[PDB]
RNA sequence: UGAUAUUGAAAUUCGGCUUUCUAACCCGCACCACUUAUCGUGGUGGGAGACAGUGUCAAGCGGGCAGUUUGA
RNA sequence: UGAGUAGCGAAAGACGGGUGAGAAUCCCGUCCACCGAUUGACUAAGGUUUCCAGAGGAAGGCUCGUCCGCUCUGGGUUAGUCGGGUCCUAAGCUGAGGCCGACAGGCGUAGGCGAUGGAUAACAGGUUGAUAUUCCUGUACCACCUAUAAUCGUAUCGAUGGGGGGACGCAGUAGGAUAGGCGAAGCGUGCGAUUGGAUUGCACGUCUAAGCAGUAGGCGAGUAAUCCGGUACUCGGGCUGAGCUGUGAUGGGGAGAAGAGAGUCGUUGAUUUCACACUGCCGAGAAAAGCCUCUAGAUAGAAUAGGUGCCCGUACCGCAAACCGACACAGGUAGUCAAGAUGAGAAUUCUAAGGUGAGCGAGCGAACUCUCGUUAAGGAACUCGGCAAAAUGACCCCGUAACUUCGGGAGAAGGGGUGCUCUUUAGGGUUAACGCCCAGAAGAGCCGCAGUGAAUAGGCCCAAGCGACUGUUUAUCAAAAACACAGGUCUCUGCUAAACCGUAAGGUGAUGUAUAGGGGCUGACGCCUGCCCGU
RNA sequence: CUACCCUUGGUCAGGUUGAAGUUCAGGCUGAAUGGAGGACCGAACCGACUUACGUUGAAAAGUGAGCGGAUGAACU
């Protein structure tokens, strides 16, 4: 029984990580978001 | 400078091992090279050269109650001279 | 054209190219090397029209179809086999000492002579434009544009028609059936194009059809109503619908497509 | 599919109909140059031509696709 | 409340001696037992201190706990030469200008990023409580610098530029090596206390990089930004690679036992390790750099010591109690190594190396349910249905039907042998025969109910429907008669093709061009396939 | 996770059958070499046909026993 979710560091940081965030414009605006609410922790 | 690229002497008895074989543990500043801390080995105690091996340490983990916690990173080097003999109780 | 024996009860039926017009060289020269990747999908990765996809890796024929080169008579090397055109193709190593892959007509010894352009010798070989080769001449490999390459006849086996000059541009007989005059700037390489019988090698086995390029072809007489104008309905079912429909609807079995107002359309008959 | 702007010149039947030439417009072709680049921009050379293409309006086709009705 | 109820997650433990306030559970010891193509050894993901030592026991641990992957304190990861960076490119990503776009933005040339691949210069031994191709003992290599220069001076570096090379698929056979395997006649030890024996008992039988030497494979003279490339006319064996062995590394290290400075042989089998090499096959099997060149252009001149060589990763777990599954969960997790007997084998049973005894137990030996084994006589009478269970089974020989598309059906059905001993004795290879392998054939003779005496190895036949077949399918109630399939036919489509995405460019089709490409219907093959012009 | 696809790698013990071609005796037949195939037994691995167990589970799809494919439309 092989779950959801074998995690594999190059793709958590690609799609997740703050330059991917950064490169879109909806990217930029969660992370506006994030920051927003205050979070300790913004993208991966 | 080169006063600042060593931080503190370490002391083991991993260390002490080393000073048994003509080996100072000695940790570092970060982004510095072996290199920089060979001079600084230099300018500082007026001895010289042979090894300067380096290593890096993740920062660990501690709690204090409540707050649990990582502590800073080490970079600790030690060197190893063809000639000298650095010492201070 | 090789019969197999029906050792194994899958392709019993194999016919295999006798490949020995192949002859020299199984290799293929390094003087065409670059691409292609295999691609089913369009750029942006949707899956543009296509029963496509897998298949054996292709290396990239660089063939002079242009004859551009036209001058220096040549001489072929060897006679190969492509895999990316259906026909297998000679290379001819010219007197500047220059190489290049050209396409093979039937025939065509180890040895030929005939080169390109200006030249007047319409006896098999390579291509001389345009209103000259005589009418009725075997014809073949006929550019649409001056100086475009060729870009009709070819494949394996291969024809057209010389017939009829009515100025300006030359007619031709497209092996179609097609009756149009192309414009009389156009290299046309002389004799009938590659293989013979290409067309006579049924496949046999389920796959060997996988090793080209071709994923299998569900018919929309099953799936579901959502995919298709054939889906659904219990049990196989009629069309229904009157005039067969391909996916995303418009009828099928026979129903012209080809565009009102074509800029083409006084140059063909 | 039609009127109409883009949109020109010149010849025939009665402003329409049918041909010819380019200064429009167009090449998913040849050459040059930017440039050590199949993108592009020009430049020529052909190709094609006032049509094609595009905007405006108009008439069809259109369960491909959408909102729905389908009584007590 | 249910209730002191269900449960306490596959599994073999017993005792002795320690420790301690307290032991079925911790440590030590013997024996016993389990895995051993693995429950062992090494790594890639992923996890991030779980690693180590010393202390602790409230909680976590399905019981206990003196113990822990838990807690407190202290400490552990060392590289020019290993993987990655300072090297190269693929898919893809990004895309200066640029083409499109209500905006937002989409697309895209040059160029850049991008390993899962190409290129890349060290090995062996030693050592700790925790690291090691990283520390050090020894012996090497690569790059660069600086000091000496035999030989060249309007030789030497050669391009981001054309050359060459790197540069490749899939299958199959034989052979050369090499590791590892097996037995003896050197070599360390012991010599039995249960009847017997003493050429008898067990254990081992090495050494690396580089660096010297030598070995199955592959194949010229001269003329037309360059003397190389390519192209063609006269003229009879050595250029490239290369497993591995001999030597020197070494008078070193390594080693077996024990009484407080020691051996390297011989025969034998023999790889999936060393060649995409070779051969055959068609489905026709990456790119770029390093490397080698030839010039375009640059620049005074280009074996013996000292010295220089950075950043990241390095702990530990990694078929698992540390990874994904909420758990110390019977599931999932790429790769490498893989010994002995038996065998065709990586099957089978038992054992090596090495690991483990499974985080509740003591009893009793009721029903009932589960997982096993056996059962008189009968033998499908059961049941919707032979479901389930039985029976079949390896190897050598003999013998095999209807049918057939001649391949097949076929392990058809079925028939016989199989153990140990002893003789004569005959093939294979290896070697001077000796002996070493593996392995038949005949004859007598022995013992049991039974000889592939265990474990592991096909039940078969008759007839019908459906589908030709291998294959695909509803992850988690349907594997089929469903889809696919090769074959057939219809239809569109002359190349900015039709069809298709975005209709914007751009792109698929296709770097293809009617022996091609799209769609519909049918679905091997055989014999065919008729009657009828509202939509 | 999963479905197709694009690059780039890796795995598949062992036994068996004997296509073409080629070679001697033949006017397309016996013997040898030869090594084909979505070929045949059968581990790895991939699957899920039957059954039993499990059904407030060891497990939100499993386990035991048998079963299908295993050089390929293979598996990853
Ligand atoms: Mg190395
Ligand atoms: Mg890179
Ligand atoms: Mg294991
Ligand atoms: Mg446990
Ligand atoms: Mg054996
Ligand atoms: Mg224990
Ligand atoms: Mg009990
Ligand atoms: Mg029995
Ligand atoms: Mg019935
Ligand atoms: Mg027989
Ligand atoms: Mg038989
Ligand atoms: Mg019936
Ligand atoms: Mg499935
Ligand atoms: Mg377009
Ligand atoms: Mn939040
Ligand atoms: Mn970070
Ligand atoms: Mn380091
Ligand atoms: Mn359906
Ligand atoms: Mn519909
Ligand atoms: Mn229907
Ligand atoms: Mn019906
Ligand atoms: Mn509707
Ligand atoms: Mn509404
Ligand atoms: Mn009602
Ligand atoms: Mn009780
Ligand atoms: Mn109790
Ligand atoms: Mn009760
Ligand atoms: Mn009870
Ligand atoms: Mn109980
Ligand atoms: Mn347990
Ligand atoms: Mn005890
Ligand atoms: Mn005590
Ligand atoms: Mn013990
Ligand atoms: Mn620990
Ligand atoms: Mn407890
Ligand atoms: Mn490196
Ligand atoms: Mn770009
Ligand atoms: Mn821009
Ligand atoms: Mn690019
Ligand atoms: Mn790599
Ligand atoms: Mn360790
Ligand atoms: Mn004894
Ligand atoms: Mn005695
Ligand atoms: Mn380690
Ligand atoms: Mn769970
Ligand atoms: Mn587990
Ligand atoms: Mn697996
Ligand atoms: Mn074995
Ligand atoms: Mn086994
Ligand atoms: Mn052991
Ligand atoms: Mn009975
Ligand atoms: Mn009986
Ligand atoms: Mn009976
Ligand atoms: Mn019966
Ligand atoms: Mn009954
Ligand atoms: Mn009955
Ligand atoms: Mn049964
Ligand atoms: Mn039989
Ligand atoms: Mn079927
Ligand atoms: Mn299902
Ligand atoms: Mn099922
Ligand atoms: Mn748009
Ligand atoms: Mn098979
Ligand atoms: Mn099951
Ligand atoms: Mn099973
Ligand atoms: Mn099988």
């Amino acid at each position: 029984v092989k779950r959801t979710y074998q995690p594999n560091k190059r793709k958590h940081s690609k799609v997740h990580g703050f330059r991917k965030r950064m490169s879109t414009k909806n990217g930029r605006k969660v992370l506006a978001r994030r920051r927003r609410k205050g979070r300790k922790v913004l993208s991966a | 400078e080169a006063r600042d690229i060593l931080k503190r002497p370490v002391i083991t008895e991993k260390s002490s091992e080393a000073m048994a074989e003509d080996k100072y543990t000695f940790d570092v500043d970060t982004r510095v090279n072996k290199t920089q801390v060979k001079m600084a080995v230099e300018e500082i105690f007026n001895v010289k050269v042979a090894s300067v091996n380096i290593m890096n340490y993740k920062p660990k983990k501690k709690r204090m109650g409540r707050y649990q916690g990582y502590t800073n990173k080490r970079r600790k080097a030690i060197v190893t001279l063809k000639e000298g003999s650095i010492d201070l109780f | 054209i090789k019969k197999y024996k029906p050792i194994t009860n899958g392709r019993r039926n194999m016919t295999s190219l006798d490949f020995a017009e192949i002859t020299k060289t199984t290799p293929e020269k390094s003087l065409l090397k670059p691409l292609p990747k295999k691609a089913g999908r369009n750029n942006q990765g949707k899956l543009t029209v296509r029963h496509h996809g897998g298949g054996h890796k292709r290396q990239y024929r660089v063939i002079d179809f242009k004859r551009n080169k036209d001058g220096i008579n040549a001489k072929v090397d060897s006679i190969q086999y492509d895999p990316n055109r259906s026909a297998n193709i000679a290379l001819v190593v010219y007197a500047d000492g220059e190489k290049r892959y050209i396409i093979a007509p039937k025939g065509l010894e180890v040895g030929q002579i005939v080169e390109s352009g200006a030249e007047a010798d319409i006896k098999v070989g390579n291509a001389l434009p345009l209103q000259n080769i005589p009418v009725g001449t075997v014809v073949h490999n006929i550019e649409l544009k001056p100086g475009k390459g060729g870009q009709i006849a070819r494949s394996a086996g291969a024809s057209a028609q010389v017939l009829g000059k009515e100025g300006k541009y030359v007619l031709i007989r497209l092996r179609s059936g097609e009756v149009r005059m192309i414009l009389s700037t156009c290299r046309a390489t002389i004799g009938q194009v590659g293989n013979l019988q290409h067309e006579l090698v049924n496949v046999g086995k389920a796959g060997r059809s996988r090793w080209k390029g071709i994923r299998p072809t569900v018919r929309g007489s099953v799936m579901n109503p959502n995919d298709h104008p054939h889906g659904g309905g219990e049990g196989r079912a009629p069309i229904g619908r009157p005039s067969p429909m391909s996916p995303w609807g418009k009828p099928t079995l026979g129903k012209k497509t080809r565009r009102g107002k074509k800029s083409s359309d006084k140059l063909i008959v």
